[PDB]
C-alpha cells in the first residue's frame, strides 16, 4: 500500500534484503436511517430491519456475546487471535504480496 | 341533509349590548335592518 | 427611543414579537439534535472513542507514586494496581449502554409529562384546565 | 510546544503551574491458570 | 413557614498528533518493527 | 346556482368579519371604562393574571431534546427538584 | 445483553413526544344552516373552554387577518 | 387554527400588555386604527350612501 | 339517596358562588383564593348535574329551596344578559366563567322540569 | 420582553401611590372615547353591508312574485 | 438604560 509500510512489513520480518523492487514497483509505491431497534419507539418490521446491512466495526467480538459461551471462552487462543489480526497483519499481507 | 354540516369559519357573532345608548347611536338601524333581514328570508324559505 | 418604541401594526407577527410573545404561538421550538447530521456526526464521535477503548490492552495496571508508603516486597500485591483499568471499563460500559439510559429517561419524561395538569400547581389551577377538566367529565 | 518549551526553558516565566496525575499506566505480567480445564 | 462534567480520563487517551510520546504501555510496537 | 352561493357566502362572511371586529373594539372600550371606573382593583387583575399567566407560559421549556439528552436536568444540583423526587413513586407503580 | 449499540438508528428520543399544554383544547362548533336560515342557531357550545365571541376573536386575529 | 392552553394564554396575555402598555401611552397603533376605520372607505361608503338614498328619494 | 348528607358540602360550595356571581360585572377576580372559590363552585354544580341525571337524586334535589332559588336566580342573571338590561351588564374578561354556569344551570332545570 | 418588566414595575408603583389614579381613570376615560369612535365607524359599514344584503333579497322577492302570478 | 428613561418618562407624563 505505502513504501514506508511495505518496509515497515519487510522489517518486521526479517527477511528484508531478499527483496528488489523495480522502477515501476517503486513509482507506484511513492504514490434514511430504518429504526433497527425499538428501545425508544414503534420497531419496524423485523424484515425491512433485515434488508438493512449492518456494521459495528468498533467492538472486536461484536455487538453481543451470550453469557455461558464468554464465560467459558479460553483466553490464549484469543490473546493469540488479536495479536495475528490487530498487529502482525501489515507483515503478514506483505508476506502474501511478496515472498512468493 | 339532515344536519347542520359543521364548519371551520365563524358563521355568526353576537352584537354588543354593552355601549352606550348616547354615543352611538345607529345601533337601532341595525338591529331593524337585521329583523328586515330575517323576515325577508323567513318569506323566501317557505 | 424618543417616540413609542413598539409600532403595533396589522400583521401579529411583528405585533406578538415586539411585546415578548415570539415563540408562544408555536408548538415546539427548534433545536439542533433534530437533524440526521448532527446525529451522524455524534454517532461516529462515539463510535471513534469506543473503538479506542476497545483497543487497550487488558494487563493495564497503574504505579501511584504512593506505593512507597506500602513497602511492597515484589510478593505483595499493590492495593491500586486497577485503577486506570476501572476506570477504562466504567467508561467503556457507560458508552455500551447509552440507549438504555436514553428508554429509560423517556420513559420517566413522558410520566411526568402527561400528569403536568395534575401535579403542577399553576397548571393545574388556570382557568382553561380547569375549564378543560370539567369539560371532559361532562355526563 | 517548541514556542512554549523555549520560553520556560529561558527562564522567562515567574512560576510553573504543577498539576500532574500522581500515577502513570504501565504493563502487567500476565499469567496463565493452572487449573486445567475439565471440558465436559 | 454548578455543572458536575464526566471524568476527563487524559491518562487513558492517546496523543492524536504525535503518537510517539504516549506511554509505552500504551505504545504499539509496529511502527519500530517489534511485533513478531 | 353555484355562482349565487359562493356569493352569499362571501357575503355573509364579510359581514360576520366585521361584527367581529365591533366585537374587538366594544370589548376594549368596555375595558378602559371599567378601568376609569375602579382602578385599583383592575391594576391588580393585571399584575396577578400577567404573573399566573407568564408562570403557565414556561412550563414546557424543559421539554426540548436539548434539555432531554443532556444531564442538566437530571442533576441534583436544580434547587427544583421537580423532576427526579417522582422516581421513587414511579418505582413503586411499577411504569417508570 | 439485549441492549443495541448506540450507534444503531434510532438515537433519538423526544421524536412523538407531546406536552399537554398543546393538546388542542375544546371550542365553539360554528354550525352552517343553508344559505337563507338566518333565524338558526349559528353555535354549538357545550363543553368549551372559552365561548363564542373569544373564539371569533382568536380566528379574527390569526386567520382572518392573514391577507 | 388549532386552539391550545399555550395559544389562549399568549393570546390573553398579549391582549392585557397591548392594554396597559397602551395606557402608560408607549404604542403608536396608527397604521392598525387607520386601516380599521380606513377613512378612504368611511369616504366610500358615505357616497354609496348618497347614492343609495337619492336613488330612494327618486323613485317617488 | 344512599349517601344522604352529601347535597349540604355542595351547597355550602354553591352558595357562595351565587355571591360571586352577583359580584361578576366587573373585575372582581384579582386573587387565587377567589379563583379557588370560584373553581369549587363550578366543579360543585357540574358534580350536581351529573347525579341529578338521576332519578333519585334529582328525587331528593327537587326538594331543596336552595337550590331551586340558585337556579332560579341564575336564569334571572341570564335574563338580564339576553334582555340587555342596563342594570347588570357582564364584563367580558369573565364571560368564559359565566358561560359555562349558564350551561349546567340549564341542564339542572331541564331535569326539575319535569318536577313543577 | 425587558421592557414589560419595567412596565410591570411602574403599574406597581401606580399601586403604592395614593393620589395616582384620578389621572390614570381621566386617561383611560379618553381612550374609552377614542375606542366608542371607532366602534361607530364600524357600525357604520355594518349598516352599509347590510343595505346591499336588502337589495339582494328584494330582487329575489319580485322574482318570487313572478312566479306567484304565473 | 434607556427602557426605565422611557417608562419612568411616560409615568411622569401620565402623573401630570
Amino acid at each position: 500500500m505505502g513504501y514506508y509500510d511495505v518496509l515497515a512489513g519487510l522489517s518486521a520480518l526479517e527477511k528484508s534484503s531478499q527483496v528488489v523492487f523495480s522502477a515501476t514497483e517503486l513509482q507506484q509505491l511513492t504514490q434514511k436511517r430504518v429504526a433497527v431497534h425499538g428501545y425508544l419507539g414503534g420497531k419496524v418490521s423485523l424484515a425491512d430491519a433485515a434488508q438493512v446491512e449492518y456494521e459495528v466495526g468498533h467492538s472486536l467480538l461484536g455487538s453481543y456475546v451470550p453469557r455461558q459461551q464468554l464465560e467459558a471462552l479460553s483466553s490464549v487462543d484469543f490473546s493469540h487471535h488479536f495479536h495475528r489480526t490487530l498487529e502482525c497483519k501489515a507483515a503478514l499481507e506483505t508476506h502474501d504480496v511478496f515472498l512468493a | 341533509q339532515t344536519n347542520p354540516v359543521p364548519v371551520t369559519y365563524p358563521t355568526d357573532a353576537y352584537i354588543p349590548t354593552y355601549l352606550p345608548d348616547d354615543k352611538v347611536s345607529n345601533l337601532a338601524d341595525l338591529k331593524k335592518l337585521i329583523e328586515m333581514d330575517s323576515r325577508l328570508d323567513l318569506y323566501l324559505t317557505r | 427611543s424618543e417616540k413609542k418604541p413598539i409600532k403595533i401594526s396589522a400583521d401579529f407577527n411583528a405585533k406578538a414579537k415586539s411585546l415578548g410573545l415570539e415563540s408562544k404561538f408555536s408548538n415546539a421550538t427548534k433545536t439542533a439534535l433534530g437533524d440526521p447530521d448532527t446525529e451522524i456526526r455524534i454517532s461516529a464521535r462515539i463510535s471513534n472513542r469506543i473503538n479506542e477503548l476497545e483497543r487497550l490492552p487488558a494487563n493495564l495496571g497503574t504505579y501511584s507514586l504512593d506505593d512507597c508508603l506500602e513497602f511492597i516486597t515484589k510478593d505483595d500485591l499493590s492495593s491500586r494496581m486497577d485503577t486506570f483499568k476501572i476506570k477504562a471499563l466504567v467508561e467503556l460500559k457507560s458508552l455500551k449502554l447509552l440507549t438504555k439510559q436514553k428508554s429509560i429517561r423517556q420513559k420517566l419524561i413522558n410520566n411526568v409529562a402527561s400528569q403536568a395538569h395534575h401535579n403542577i400547581p399553576y397548571l393545574r389551577d388556570s382557568p382553561f384546565t380547569a375549564a378543560a377538566q370539567r369539560s371532559v367529565q361532562i355526563r | 510546544k517548541r514556542i512554549l518549551k523555549e520560553v520556560i526553558l529561558a527562564k522567562k516565566v515567574s512560576k510553573v503551574p504543577i498539576n500532574n496525575v500522581r500515577a502513570f499506566p504501565v504493563l502487567q505480567t500476565n499469567y496463565n491458570g493452572s487449573i486445567p480445564v475439565v471440558r465436559a | 413557614n454548578v455543572k458536575k462534567e464526566f471524568p476527563v480520563n487524559l491518562t487513558i487517551k492517546k496523543n492524536v498528533y504525535d503518537s510517539a510520546q504516549d506511554f509505552n504501555a500504551l505504545q504499539d510496537e509496529s511502527r519500530n518493527s517489534r511485533q513478531i | 346556482e353555484e355562482e349565487t352561493d359562493a356569493e352569499d357566502t362571501a357575503k355573509l362572511r364579510e359581514i360576520t368579519k366585521l361584527a367581529l371586529q365591533l366585537n374587538s373594539s366594544a370589548q376594549k372600550y368596555q375595558f378602559f371604562h371599567e378601568l376609569s371606573l375602579h382602578p385599583r382593583e383592575t391594576l391588580t387583575h393585571y399584575l396577578w393574571s400577567s404573573k399566573q399567566n407568564e408562570l403557565v407560559l414556561q412550563g414546557d421549556q424543559y421539554f426540548n431534546e436539548d434539555a432531554a439528552r443532556t444531564s442538566d436536568i437530571y442533576s441534583n444540583n436544580n434547587n427544583d427538584r421537580s423532576l427526579m423526587g417522582n422516581i421513587s413513586l414511579l418505582y413503586s407503580q411499577g411504569r417508570l | 445483553s439485549n441492549i443495541p449499540d448506540p450507534t444503531l438508528p434510532p438515537t433519538e428520543m423526544m421524536t412523538r413526544f407531546l406536552h399537554p399544554n398543546w393538546y388542542a383544547l375544546p371550542t365553539t362548533v360554528w354550525l352552517k344552516y343553508g344559505n337563507y336560515n338566518s333565524w338558526a342557531p349559528s353555535f354549538n357550545e357545550n363543553g368549551t373552554v372559552v365561548d363564542s365571541t373569544t373564539r371569533g376573536l382568536i380566528w379574527l386575529e390569526r386567520i382572518g387577518y392573514m391577507d | 387554527n388549532n386552539v391550545t392552553l399555550k395559544n389562549l394564554t399568549a393570546f390573553q396575555l398579549l391582549s392585557q400588555r397591548e392594554n396597559i402598555c397602551e395606557l402608560l401611552n408607549l404604542v403608536e397603533s396608527t397604521e392598525r386604527h387607520n386601516s380599521i376605520i380606513n377613512p378612504e372607505r368611511q369616504r366610500m361608503s358615505l357616497e354609496e350612501m348618497k347614492k343609495m338614498l337619492d336613488a330612494l328619494k327618486n323613485e317617488r | 339517596r344512599t349517601l344522604p348528607d352529601l347535597l349540604p358540602l355542595f351547597k355550602t360550595f354553591i352558595l357562595p358562588l351565587e355571591r360571586i356571581v352577583e359580584g361578576l360585572n366587573k373585575s372582581s377576580i384579582c386573587d387565587s383564593k377567589a379563583m379557588d372559590s370560584l373553581q369549587m363552585g363550578l366543579n360543585a354544580l357540574l358534580i350536581l348535574r351529573n347525579l341529578a341525571q338521576d332519578t333519585d337524586s334529582v328525587q331528593i334535589l327537587v326538594k331543596d329551596r336552595e337550590i331551586k332559588s340558585f337556579i332560579l336566580f341564575i336564569l334571572k342573571k341570564f335574563q338580564c344578559v339576553a334582555t340587555g338590561d342596563n342594570k347588570w351588564q357582564l364584563y367580558e374578561g369573565n364571560a368564559t366563567f359565566f358561560n359555562e354556569l349558564t350551561h349546567y344551570t340549564l341542564d339542572l332545570m331541564e331535569a326539575i322540569s319535569s318536577y313543577i | 420582553s425587558k421592557l414589560m418588566e419595567c412596565v410591570n414595575d411602574a403599574v406597581q408603583t401606580l399601586l403604592q401611590g395614593d393620589d395616582k389614579l384620578g389621572k390614570v381613570s381621566d386617561k383611560s376615560r379618553e381612550i374609552s372615547e377614542k375606542y366608542i369612535e371607532e366602534s361607530q365607524a364600524i357600525i357604520q359599514e355594518l349598516v352599509k353591508l347590510t343595505m346591499e344584503k336588502l337589495e339582494s333579497k328584494f330582487t329575489k322577492l319580485c322574482d318570487l312574485e313572478t312566479q306567484l302570478e304565473m
